[PDB]
DNA sequence: TTTTTCTAATGCGATCGCATTAGATTTTGTTT
């Protein structure tokens, strides 16, 4: 005959194996059948059977995108064809029609011009099988009397979700068992008794329908509303913390129940890792860093010489491993063998000590090239043959096969690293050297995949208005879903109730206050406050922060610093007062000399910063800079050339364009309006030297000045630009500048570099005064400021200046003025005035 | 049936019959309280049910509030007798785009380009144009005129080809005329506008690269969705089949491209049977800079009829509930010649900045000690006014994710990891609570780093393998232990091995790498210990949507990016993430101030150049970024006409002017500024303003503003060499230590955790 | 050791060009 068996748990694919051993299948999942035969041989689907019978998708999806491209359509859409948006739209119209048995002349019969077009569409697509028409061509080849005769027991065990076109393939075999459960999408026989839900859990469920319980459980339903998405993602974290620890029920038995997780499940499975609760978790081959390690090897053997920009990735691969600071060991310590005074690049060096073998200075960097030249051995002395001789002639995999055992961090580290190496290995003799290259815990799921767990304790994130009744539209071009119905909010209700079937013990349900959705408010009249904005945690990490906030604020404070003591006795880093921030001790706290002979050394260019603000002097000196700033290098670049005293104008010109290759520019347009920017500041340099030629005398240029300006004595050192004689026996002084924008003439003769200069003029290293300039090439002619010859009365006033200031640079606790500079300085983050 | 009686002035904005209508919402009558019961009287009365309904504002914060009281008014009218959707409109457009985008063939796919990672593709397409650009800037600072023309061309819907002949006939009024008397001031007028016209081919090959990754922005948006309702008509065919009454809100601040496009698709005489209400003042239109239709108040009626010649009806609707009188004869005065809105001070001037601040911080610690909000214009000089009033006494919440001292910990100690010459980021560490060194030893450190360390030779230097004598080569190799202290070679030891780690775990993933240094370092546990105890347990905060950031990103080289991500951040979006609070004086500026109220406001500096900012304020003629008002939309923006100039004394007397009239209307957008300044008070009103500024050599006086009070309020307190005062600094807990050493429900939870650390 | 913004004004003098420079270098949302 044909029997039917039609609530959740109530012993239904219980029932289905003792009917199948009494008289001694069909599941509908590989999955499913897993275990459905584990409970077969402990008392001792569809689309896997009809395959059988018509034996007695990227692929797909290209054969659709191609005939677009060739090609009734009404016209509207002639520029959406050349899409590949519209390859998915017309792909699931068929789709849809195919689980329902409509035939290409049958979509013509419906017409409205749109789906004429997807009519004749589909009987040119069966002119030139798939893994959805497999069931409805078995129909089409349906044997039977030999088929249906072999068959003593029919066991379909699953019919609430079953498509029409698979409703017919059991239809005609059907002894026939017709189990189902008519709520959640011939004699009958009922059930009531729950057998997996406490009947608080059950007449939360059968509230929401306006079957009875386990009276041996004991259950609770409860709803907690957050006030951000934080605090929510917090409370779940909490809630399944408590749990584990103080109830006491394990792992896997506690599941997080999302409507979706690319909206919701993927930002929280993120803030409960980092609470100490296990999630037991997708990304390509080639972006795997361990897989492109050795990829190289096969890289370079198949073009027979290893390249500059590919060699370096093997050093910053998990090879031979370098940190970014021995880099920068090796490179200094490659240079001072081919000690050429112009270096190489790092790229052109490495290559000829991987080759043969360096000798000048070896100790600890030479095992790291051995590691790179005994893999570059074994490419050299089927591919799998060379693939795993050079796997094996590395130190690697020694390593984390002694490192996959200890270890939290390496730990998980090592694991995916031999599981993306494997996985790499398998894609090579799938493929079967230039051609294997060319070609290469709490289970947080969604409504759709939450159907075949036991879960104790169940919580349903995110039942927020925005998404749990989904108003989002789904309108489309073809209108495939105003098809789906003539060939919603009471729809999404019974997910809510297939979500809390699954929990025996408990059901939280959480939202946020971002609305609660008209659902939760349906849950609390049948269930067991303002909402949450600082939730508890118990994070070990989380404790010690609070019982600090208390132990130190303007009772309590006796009970907080007892446990501090038993936390700190254990463990847990943060809780003893040795370990924290603001307990910590200066190193010196001495002066940065003594023993009063001592003569500082001061320099002209740093002594308006010193002036300006100490604490600024004492951390861009002595470390503490952003970098090279090109800008300088070009501007030291021209300060070379102009120093020259035997060159025309014609000579300089071509001396910087056969340089100027070798400087770090992008933009490829402003190297060259730069460069023409550069040009004519040699043309005003020449412009204005002659022009003035008349009026001073060069003596020397780019002079070193070093003498002892006082006698604590300070020292005057500096490099004069370009000293000059005036028509009266003075000595004018120059400091060729390359800036755009000149300084004001109330700041130009309070100018703390020329006034060192001329300070340095007198008394020794002449013995006049004389003057001083300030030529600006860049923006008549090049302008320039002028400072005065200095009297025997502003020398003084100066020469206390220097005195008072170069004393500021000794002692501790420097002072940290607010300046015009501070919004251009590189230490500012650690500006105690900011 | 369970509410007040409305007013009689809100009897005809709630019982108007279906058909365009607007509603000119004065200043604090309360727009939303009359919006709910006209959602309500379209319901009970019929005429729709509440799932044909449609609310669309602006921001998120005014569309969250209008859910609110069409849900409330909802449920008591089901007490006695499907849901509404409510979106804002930059969201309205992608829904709009995911249905009907394959007619004007734009992909489902398309993902929203962000303001930093916008920035990061079109400085990689200005830095690789095969060219000769041959414009006196830089690299960086011409990708910030790309980013300003598209952003304005796809906000006019001129489509990139109307731009390229608009240089001509005006450089040749220039040079075929003759003098009545070329001038080297008007060319430099004609230099810039031969500069757009450099340009262009450079912003299209930025919309080519933004349709070959499939990624747009929030203006491309509205680009796209405005010409789709206008060329294909069946879109409003099937919207007026859905959504029977309408609502816009906050209408004056809607642009030129969300004007073509809710008049297409929503009436522009299409179906009388719809009830369409958009509310809205035209004297609150701050904005004028960013959405910048001048129109769209006195281009409605006219633009949405009745489908048969007769343009819409206009009600008042004007009253304040949220204001008293005598600072409604001020703001009624300030609006004057430019229906009054009718109800249901202390002038002063200081002569200095530093002690007009102790004037305003005197009432704000008099009334507030005897038993309020400062609307400052410029964030930056609101800092400054914390100080004065917290040495007073009174609590301040003055209202950047990367310069928060635990995420700017995290973002340097990323990056002495990755590249050890980043100085500027090792005395952030040196120098912090942690490990505080001393100066004696980090000039120590570098007189190590040095030992370790020609035209030809000097571009030698400054390549990417350049040897710089860096500091965190001294930390890896310290050297002998007799330069430092003995207290302090114990640290760089113990610095050295805490590095050398963490940079093991760098070929690793990404987000597994910032919450792995997280835990090394104290971060969150020094992060709450900080934190009063008044908050509760939350301390983590805007340190944990740090981490929210990097993981959405790496979806990652953590050298190559997240240093090139968070460093172009800080210039271009100037902080990713502000984080809120648990939410005192409030010192807010003045846009974030618009529709909020307090109890005492100060307006502290209405001094000259300060409030009005006249300066830093260009037109269309003196740069290139601009956009000139021949084709602009809604072209207010009067356009000089060209056509009658024969003699050069006219051409520079026509463009002298018209460089007049386009910067009166930006004074015109200042007194709008006081409008939604005054009108935010409830109670007694506060204006000052200084004499003597902060640092000039010339004092500058008060404004036009400042000395037209003055004649308000007497037709009122009589308050009526700068300064070389540096501010500088030198560069609880011990109570609290004590405790904690003397000692060797918060106990249950410690023998809980305990029972997991003694358990193997 | 020494180095690095730009605009639009505000005054000059033989109207308008060349020069100095003194004031600043705004405010700020909008999808999944
Ligand atoms: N008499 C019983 N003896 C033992 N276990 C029982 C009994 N009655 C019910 N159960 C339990 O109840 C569960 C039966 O699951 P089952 O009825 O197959 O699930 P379902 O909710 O009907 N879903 P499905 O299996 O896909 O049809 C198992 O965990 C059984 O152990
Ligand atoms: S911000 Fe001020 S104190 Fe700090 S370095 Fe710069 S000038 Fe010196």
């Amino acid at each position: 005959g044909v029997v039917r068996l039609l609530g959740p748990g109530t012993g239904k694919s219980s029932l289905l194996v003792d009917t199948a051993v009494q008289h001694i299948l069909l599941t509908g999942s590989a999955r499913l059948r897993t275990a459905a035969r584990a409970a077969i041989t402990a008392r001792l689907t569809v689309h896997s059977y009809a395959f059988a019978v018509l034996r007695l998708s990227a692929e797909q999806d290209g054969i659709i995108r191609e005939l677009l491209a060739g090609d009734g359509w009404p016209e509207q859409l002639w520029p959406a064809l050349t899409t590949a948006g519209f390859a998915t739209e017309l792909r699931d119209l068929m789709a849809r029609c195919t689980e329902r048995g409509v035939d290409p002349i049958a979509l013509q019969r419906l017409g409205r011009p749109e789906w004429l077009a997807a009519g004749r569409f589909a009987q040119a697509y069966e002119q030139i099988l798939g893994a959805a028409e497999l069931v409805g061509a078995a129909l089409e080849a349906l044997l039977l009397d030999t088929e249906r005769n072999r068959i003593k027991l029919l066991l379909v065990d699953d019919a609430q979700h079953l498509d029409p076109q698979a409703a017919r393939l059991v239809r005609a075999l059907a002894l026939t068992v017709i189990a189902g459960d008519p709520d959640q999408s011939h004699p009958a026989i009922t059930l009531t008794q729950s057998y997996r839900c406490a009947p608080e859990i059950a007449s939360a469920i059968t509230g929401l329908g306006q079957w009875t319980g386990n009276p041996q459980r004991e259950g609770t339903v409860t709803v907690r509303l957050a006030a951000s998405t934080h605090a929510e993602g917090t409370m779940i974290a909490d809630a399944l913390r408590r749990a584990h620890l103080v109830d006491g029920i394990p792992w896997s038995q506690m599941a997080v129940i999302v409507r979706s997780v690319p909206r919701v499940g993927t930002a929280l499975a993120r803030a409960l890792t980092a609470a100490g609760v296990p999630v037991q978790d997708d990304v390509p081959v080639g972006r795997q860093p361990a897989a492109a390690a050795l990829l190289t090897v096969l890289d370079v053997t198949a073009t027979g010489h290893l390249d500059a920009d590919s060699a370096v990735a093997l050093l910053t691969g998990p090879i031979g491993r370098v940190d970014p600071v021995t880099l920068r060991q090796l490179r200094r310590a490659l240079r001072r063998a081919d000690g050429s005074q112009p270096p190489r690049d790092f790229g052109d060096l490495l290559v000829d000590a991987i080759e043969r073998e360096p000798k000048g200075l070896s100790a600890e960097h030479a095992r790291t090239l051995r590691r790179l030249r005994a893999v570059l051995t074994a490419a050299r002395r089927d591919p799998r043959y060379t693939l795993w001789q050079a796997w094996h002639a590395s130190g690697l995999q020694r390593r984390w096969l002694a490192a996959s055992e200890r270890g939290g961090s390496v730990g998980a580290q090592a694991d995916r690293d031999l599981d993306a190496v494997t996985t790499l290995f398998d894609v090579a003799d799938q493929y079967v050297l230039r051609g294997l290259v060319d070609h290469v815990a709490v289970a947080v799921l969604s409504v759709h995949g939450a159907l075949a767990g036991e879960w104790d304790f169940v919580v349903i994130a995110g039942v927020q208005e925005g998404l749990w009744p989904n108003m989002i539209p789904r309108g489309g071009v073809l209108g495939t879903q105003h098809l789906v119905d003539v060939l919603l909010v009471a729809e999404e209700r019974r997910l809510l109730m297939a979500a809390m079937g699954r929990a025996r013990t408990r059901v939280m349900i959480t939202a946020v206050d971002l609305l609660p959705s008209p659902f939760c408010a349906e849950i609390s009249a049948w269930a067991t406050e303002p909402p949450l904005v600082a939730p508890r945690v118990l994070a070990p990490s989380a404790l010690v922060g609070r019982l600090r906030a208390v132990v130190c604020a303007p009772d309590a404070r006796a009970c907080a610093a007892a446990q501090l003591a038993r936390l700190a006795a254990a463990g847990v880093p943060g809780a003893d007062p040795s370990q924290w921030h603001a307990m910590t001790s200066l190193t010196t706290e001495e002066p940065l000399w003594s023993e009063p002979g001592h003569v500082v050394t001061l320099s002209p260019s740093t002594l308006q910063m010193l002036t300006d603000c100490p604490l600024r002097w004492l951390l861009e000196r002595h470390g503490g800079d952003d970098g090279r700033d090109v800008r300088s290098t070009v501007g030291s670049l021209v300060h070379a050339l102009v120093s020259e005293p035997g060159k025309t104008e014609s000579q300089l010109v071509n001396e910087l364009e056969k340089v100027w290759d070798d400087l770090p520019y992008d933009a490829k347009w402003y190297s060259d309006n730069e460069l023409a920017r550069h040009r004519a500041m040699l043309e005003t340099f020449t412009r204005w030297r002659e022009d003035t030629r008349r009026q001073l005398t060069e003596v020397a240029t780019e002079i070193p000045v070093e003498g002892i300006v006082v006698e604590p004595g300070v020292r005057v050192r500096g490099r004069l630009d370009r000293l000059e004689r005036d028509e009266a026996g003075r000595l004018v002084v120059v400091a060729l500048k390359t800036g755009k924008s000149p300084v004001t003439k109330d700041d130009a003769q309070n100018h703390a570099q020329l006034a060192m200069y001329q300070l340095a003029v007198a008394a020794g290293l002449g013995d006049e005064p004389g003057g001083g300039k300030l030529v600006y090439l860049g923006k008549a002619g090049a302008t320039e400021r002028e400072q005065d010859p200095l009297t025997p009365d502003k020398r003084a006033e100066w020469l206390e200046t220097v005195g008072e200031a170069a004393a500021a640079t000794a002692g501790p606790r420097f002072v940290a003025r607010v300046n015009n500079g501070c919004a251009n300085c590189p230490v500012r983050s650690s500006c105690p005035a900011q | 049936l369970g509410l007040f009686p409305p007013t009689d002035e809100q009897a005809a904005v709630i019982a108007a019959p279906p058909g365009p209508l607007v509603v000119i919402a004065g200043a604090g009558a309360g727009k939303t309280e009359t919006m709910a019961a006209r959602v309500v009287w379209l319901v009970a009365n019929g005429f729709a049910t509440p799932s044909q309904v449609l609310g669309l504002t602006f921001t998120r914060k005014a569309a969250g509030q209008l859910l609110r009281r069409v849900r409330t008014r909802l449920a008591r009218l089901a007490g006695a007798g499907e849901s509404a959707t409510v979106s804002t409109y930059h969201a309205f457009a992608g829904t709009l785009l995911r249905e009907h985008g394959l007619l004007l063939p734009v992909e489902p796919d398309t993902r929203l380009l962000s303001e930093t990672e916008l920035w990061q593709l079109a400085y990689d397409v200005v830095c690789a144009h095969p060219g000769h650009l041959d414009t006196e800037k830089t690299p960086a600072a011409v990708t910030a005129m790309v980013l300003r023309l598209s952003g304005a061309l796809a906000e006019h819907l001129v489509d990139t080809d109307q731009l390229r002949d608009t240089h001509v006939e005006l450089e040749r009024l220039v040079h075929t005329l003759p003098a009545g008397p070329p001038s080297q001031w008007l060319l430099r007028m004609l230099a810039t506008q031969t500069e757009r016209t450099e340009l262009v081919p450079l912003i299209d090959a930025l919309h080519q690269r933004m349709r070959a990754e499939k990624v747009m922005d929030f203006g491309m948006q509205m680009a796209a969705a405005a010409r789709l309702a206008a060329r294909f008509p069946q879109v409003g065919e099937q919207l007026r089949q859905r959504f029977r009454v309408v609502l816009l809100d906050e209408y004056q601040d809607t642009g030129h491209a969300q004007r073509i496009a809710l008049s297409s698709l929503f009436g522009g005489g299409a179906d009388d049977g719809l009830a369409l209400t958009a509310v809205g003042d035209p004297i609150q239109s701050i904005y004028g800079w960013r959405g910048a239709s001048a129109t769209n108040l006195p281009r409605f009626t006219t633009d949405f009829p009745y489908s048969d010649g007769t343009p819409a009806p206009t009600l008042e609707l004007r009253t304040s509930w949220r204001n008293p009188p005598s600072t409604l004869h001020v703001a009624n005065a300030v609006s004057e010649e430019a229906r009054a809105l009718r109800p249901r001070i202390r002038c002063a001037l200081l002569n200095n900045v530093a002690a007009e601040r102790d004037w305003v911080a005197d009432h704000l610690a008099r009334a507030y000690h005897g038993a309020a909000a400062v609307l400052v214009r410029r964030n930056a000089d609101a800092a400054p006014m914390a100080e004065a009033l917290t040495a007073r006494g009174v609590p301040v919440e003055v209202v950047g994710l990367l310069a928060v001292p635990e995420v700017a910990d995290l973002v340097a100690m990323l990056r002495l990891i990755a590249d050890p010459t980043a100085g500027s980021a090792v005395m952030r560490i040196l120098t912090g609570p942690r490990w505080r060194f001393g100066a004696r030893d980090i000039a120590a450190l570098w007189r190590r780093a040095v030992e370790l360390d020609g035209t030809a030779d000097i571009v030698a230097q400054a390549a990417p393998d350049a040897d710089t004598a860096c500091v965190a080569d001294a930390i890896c190799d310290p050297g002998d232990a007799e330069r430092y202290s003995p207290a302090g070679y114990e640290r760089i030891v113990a610095l050295g091995r805490e590095l050398t780690m963490l940079r093991a775990h760098l070929g690793h993933p990404l987000p597994e790498l910032v919450a792995e240094v997280r835990r090394v370092l104290g971060l969150d546990a020094e992060a709450r210990a900080a934190r009063p105890v008044a908050a509760g347990w939350a301390g983590t905060e805007n340190l944990d949507r740090f981490s929210d950031l990097v993981s959405d990103f790496a979806g990652g080289a953590s050298v190559s990016a997240l240093l090139a991500y968070l460093d172009a951040a800080v210039e271009v979006e100037n902080g990713l993430a502000p984080a809120e609070l648990t939410v005192r004086v409030q010192i807010l500026t003045v846009h974030a101030a618009k529709g909020l109220e307090w109890q005492v406001v100060a307006v502290p500096h209405l001094s000259a150049r300060v409030f009005p900012s006249t300066t830093q304020a260009r037109t269309w003629l003196t740069d290139a970024s601009d956009l000139p008002p021949l084709l602009r939309g809604d072209r207010g923006v009067p356009v000089l006409d060209t056509s009658d100039i024969y003699d050069r004394k006219i051409l520079s007397d026509k463009i002298s002017d018209h460089k007049k009239s386009l910067d009166q209307r930006r004074v015109d957008e200042e007194r709008r500024l006081l409008y939604v300044a005054i009108t935010r008070a409830e109670d007694t009103l506060l204006l000052s303003g200084h004499h003597w500024g902060a640092t000039e050599s010339k004092p500058r006086g008060p404004s036009e503003f400042l000395c037209e009070l003055k004649t308000i309020l007497e037709e009122e307190i009589e308050h009526w060499p700068l300064r070389d005062q540096v501010v500088e600094a030198l560069w609880h807990v011990h109570r609290g230590a004590q405790l904690v050493a003397a000692a060797m429900g918060w106990a249950a939870d410690v023998d809980a955790l305990l029972a997991e650390r003694e358990r193997p």
